[PDB]
């Protein structure tokens, strides 16, 4: 091996994937499905 | 809901490509060492 | 040289995944109210 | 609109990831079949 | 080392998915109901 | 503005998968031509 | 004394007007947003 | 709810003056073709 | 739309209502200064 | 003079519909769709 | 707030009606009391 | 006429009667009919 300086890179997305799930986790606090609002309006009243 | 499913489900991909490419960074320089 | 019978490269499978994105873009419900951008409204109407 | 296309591109990118690591994949474990 | 020259790893393209996620992140207005929405709406209502 | 930083957040992810993959495919290459 | 003959009180007619305002009653789509409010989205999510 | 009540409460409300303003009207005008 | 229109509704009533009371003033002071 | 001491003016009384709508004007919240509606809504699509 | 100030508002006015046809009544009702 | 002294008042709730019209003309700039709203939103797309 002339070879022994050959090396593998190594990923580190674990911010983005939390990231990710952290927006997916709180998104009803700020995004509203018109038509799902409608129908539970239309339920309520 | 479709965009939370969206979000969830793209990283959880993301989170199964990081552990691939690391496992076979892994297996590829496992290999080096082992043939130098 | 030591032992290389017992590496191996993983295979990664995220067709399910991959589906879902695809099943969920195709029936997408597209109405989305930003309550961000409508708590804008004083400056908007102004 | 943007919102379907963000997930469909997001869908392909994912899946020619995919390929290509498990391409790889298979060209690493081809390799060490053969030495081993 | 013969039975091996063969072996390629291929590599990937993915920057046109990358460079369009960003384009589309810019221009998501479009996608929700936000205040200019609402105009377009007021418009049609009277 | 959270649909907003979550598409610029997996762009940057698949970004850096790219990265990766692509080295490591070099890297594998490179020990297959040395060892043929 | 002056001539009387002529003074007349005039009589209100504003029963279409009440009658409308019962059969909006009636008839109402009570699900108005109330975009004032929702312009205070910051300081509520705080 | 309180948006019918306000409907129905103003209508109550200008139908008992329409009442009372051409009661008052009637009156006048019978003391005037009495007096005339 | 429906409060758009109990509103101008209502201002159309007490307007009528308004102009039918000073009428009626207007009768009464004048009786009242055709007798005296 | 004769044949007019029966005539009588009546006097209306709407009071408590006076007093009602600046009570039904506090609570008008109830009728409308603001962000504690949308709070409700959020308990119920969670 | 725009419902709420033209609830008050319909309300200010049917106060100042009631209170100037109750004054009207009374007027005509002392004309009607001298004359006889 | 020991009744010259009757008198019959005037009311004025003008500025009452054009508050209301006022209100009215402008009122879809703060108030929105979710309905209303949703089924052209349903038309658009």
């Amino acid at each position: 091996g002339d070879i022994s300086g050959i090396n593998a890179s190594v990923v580190n997305i674990q911010k983005e994937i939390d990231r990710l799930n952290e927006v997916a986790k709180n998104l009803n606090e700020s995004l509203i499905d018109l038509q799902e609002l409608g129908k539970y309006e239309q339920y309520i009243k | 809901s479709q965009i939370q499913e969206s979000l969830t489900t793209t990283s959880t991909a993301l989170g199964k490509l990081q552990d691939v490419v690391n496992q076979n960074a892994q297996a590829l320089n496992t290999l080096v060492k082992q043939l130098s």
